């Protein structure tokens, strides 16, 4: 797992 | 209970890149891309119950029968115009999946060209771009119908965007097309270049172009032998007067606004400076700046960050206040709530929750930011936080000292940064809802299952345990806009690793009755460094616990002080 982002 | 859990979601998920949307119309729509870094594989999976449960609909992405094989999705897109309307494009098959109804239902369909990057209008909800990046041509596609259909509008494109409405008409385009030079030319449009009546060339012979709301920029690069361009109010393009002894090498613009820009200059040295249009002032040096090129190029960022950018925040509701970072071999941060027009160190807090720091002793309240936290690593810390829905609130993470130490803690301010006081210790994710009136932060590093909250500015916290078995935290995060008292806790569960989930958290009752005019007060920035000059907002007194709406609509009042 690494990250998580809107858009 | 203050707090409830609202959903808990286990995903079946082992993907490490989790990209998420809220439709957040008032649908309690959410779609979420389950894909690998930038892709071998992916699982598109949407809510409509506000992320209290998800359906998988990858097997809903095919390409029909006779072809069984699984689809792999690059990106998703949406419209600007209508939250109820999607596009998945496929990252290796020349083919698309579009949505009307908040992907109740989708429709397979092939493309000419591969969906590399796709760019949907803001009004036209119809109406969108297309470019196939890995075409040796670099052809430029459009459709009227949602990408059903295409056709293509330009061959060897650089860049491109639409027109920046009122500004620009209806249908403008703006592009940079590749010159035998390796330069580029920016061209303007309204026929989508099927006109050369309303084909308009802007600038010849560009090194780069960027279009910000009013302004226009762009970069000319002149080759002398003895051993930046601007457009305001779409007035044809000059070349602006900069004050210097020193060559420039490199161009950032920083920020845009009309009547003051905002732009980093980077010299031979690899010195970066800031200056202020209305024609450029000199406002501050030395501030710590990246290209590619590039003055901070030697070092780890090059295998991060292939754009140029620099440790420059605006806080977002206000005018004229921003926080810079700034270097000599050695970092410090600095605070102007003129725009540029003079700045500051930052006062460290008072206490602990005390402590002693003075700036004539030399130490201040230093800010840890995108660029100076990849270089201490910190690859997953918070940037400056600052929203335009609740002003004047700042939450960041920092040091107290003469520098940026690798020990940081997690500082608010209610000030627009005049005054900070200590939060929370450690690292933490940190956002908030409710128009600010809520704070939530979670621990960095260890698995918790502990949401430290507050509804006083940061002033206390309480906990809220939203797990058993305490989990990785991966992120916390709102709906855009922060009206809601929802917060959404990216994480896995412990061995078996790396399993995505999704826990909803409600948090309402915190604050728990709606807010009266009692609760507000007038504050403007001009009450905290001044009077100077002015803008007013109301804002919830600090201590009340209440919310405001989440049809909360902030009056502000802007006066001739
Ligand atoms: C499935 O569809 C895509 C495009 O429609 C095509 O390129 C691919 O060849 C098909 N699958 C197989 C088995 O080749
Ligand atoms: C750079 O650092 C040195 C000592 O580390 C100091 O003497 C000098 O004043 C600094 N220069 C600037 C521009 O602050
Ligand atoms: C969340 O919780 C609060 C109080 O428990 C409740 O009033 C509200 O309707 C809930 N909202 C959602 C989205 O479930
Ligand atoms: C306030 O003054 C400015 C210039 O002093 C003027 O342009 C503006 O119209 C004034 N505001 C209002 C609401 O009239």
């Amino acid at each position: 797992a690494a990250a998580a982002a809107a858009a | 209970e203050p707090i409830k859990v609202y959903g808990q979601v286990s995903l079946n998920d082992s993907h490490n890149q989790m990209v998420v949307h809220w439709a957040g119309e008032k649908s309690n729509v959410i779609v979420a891309l389950a894909r690998d870094s930038l892709p071998k594989s992916s699982d598109v999976y949407v809510s409509y119950d506000y992320g209290k449960s998800f359906k998988k609909i990858s097997d809903k992405l095919n390409f029909g029968l006779g072809n069984r094989s699984e689809a792999v999705i690059a990106q998703f897109y949406h419209s600007p115009a209508d939250n109820k309307r999607y596009i998945f494009a496929d990252a290796y098959a020349q083919y698309l999946w579009i949505t009307f109804d908040f992907c109740n239902t989708l429709q397979g369909f092939s493309i000419p060209f591969r969906a590399a990057d796709l760019l949907l209008h803001s009004k036209a909800s119809n109406l969108l771009l297309g470019f196939d990046r890995s075409h040796p041509n670099k052809q430029l596609w459009k459709s009227d119908d949602f990408g059903q259909t295409w056709i293509m509008i330009q061959e060897h494109v650089k860049s491109f965007s639409w027109g920046i409405d009122p500004y620009d008409k209806p249908n403008t385009i703006y592009i940079e097309r590749h010159e035998p030079s390796g330069y580029s030319t920016v061209f303007r449009s309204t026929d989508f270049f099927q006109s050369r009546e309303n084909q308009e060339v802007i600038l010849e012979e560009v090194r780069d172009f960027q279009l910000r709301d009013k302004y226009m920029f762009a970069t000319k690069v002149v080759h002398l032998l003895g051993s930046l361009w601007v457009s305001f109010g779409r007035k044809p393009m000059r070349a602006a007067q900069f004050v210097t002894r020193h060559p420039i090498n490199e161009y950032y613009i920083a920020d845009a606004s009309e009547d003051q820009v905002f732009v980093c200059v980077s010299h031979s040295n690899n010195r970066t400076n800031l200056y202020i249009s209305e024609k450029f002032s000199l406002s501050l040096e030395n501030v710590l700046y990246y290209s590619p090129g590039g003055a901070g190029s030697d070092t780890l960022v090059r295998y991060f960050a292939n754009e140029p950018f620099a440790d420059f925040h605006r806080v977002e509701g206000l005018q004229g206040v921003y926080i810079a970072t700034l270097i000599n071999g050695n970092m410090r941060s600095v605070i102007t709530f003129d725009k540029g027009g003079t700045w500051e160190f930052l006062q460290a807090p008072a206490f602990t929750g005390k402590i002693n720091c003075e700036l004539s002793q030399g130490c201040s309240l230093h800010l840890a930011q995108r660029l100076s936290q990849l270089l201490n690593l910190q690859l997953r810390r918070m940037p400056i936080l600052s929203k335009e829905s609740a002003p004047g609130l700042i939450i960041a993470t920092g040091s107290v000292g003469k520098n940026l130490a690798s020990k940081t803690n997690v500082y608010i301010s209610s000030s627009a940064g005049a005054r900070w006081r200590e939060a929370l210790p450690g690292p933490h994710y940190y956002t908030w809802g409710d128009h600010g009136g809520i704070i939530t932060a979670i621990a960095q590093g260890m698995e918790t299952n502990e949401l430290k909250y507050s509804t006083n500015e940061g002033e206390t916290w309480k906990t809220f345990i939203f797990s058993e078995k305490p989990v990785f935290v991966y992120g916390l995060l709102t709906e855009p806009g922060e009206k809601s008292t929802v917060f959404t806790i990216f994480g896995s569960n412990k061995e078996n690793v790396h399993s995505w989930l999704i826990l909803q958290v409600n948090a309402t009752d915190a604050l728990g009755v709606p807010c009266t005019e009692n609760d507000y007060k007038l504050w403007s920035p001009s009450d905290e460094r001044g009077n100077e000059c002015k803008t007013v907002f109301k804002r919830r007194t600090p201590h009340a616990t209440c919310f405001n709406g989440e049809d909360f609509d902030r009056p502000v009042v802007v006066s001739n002080c």
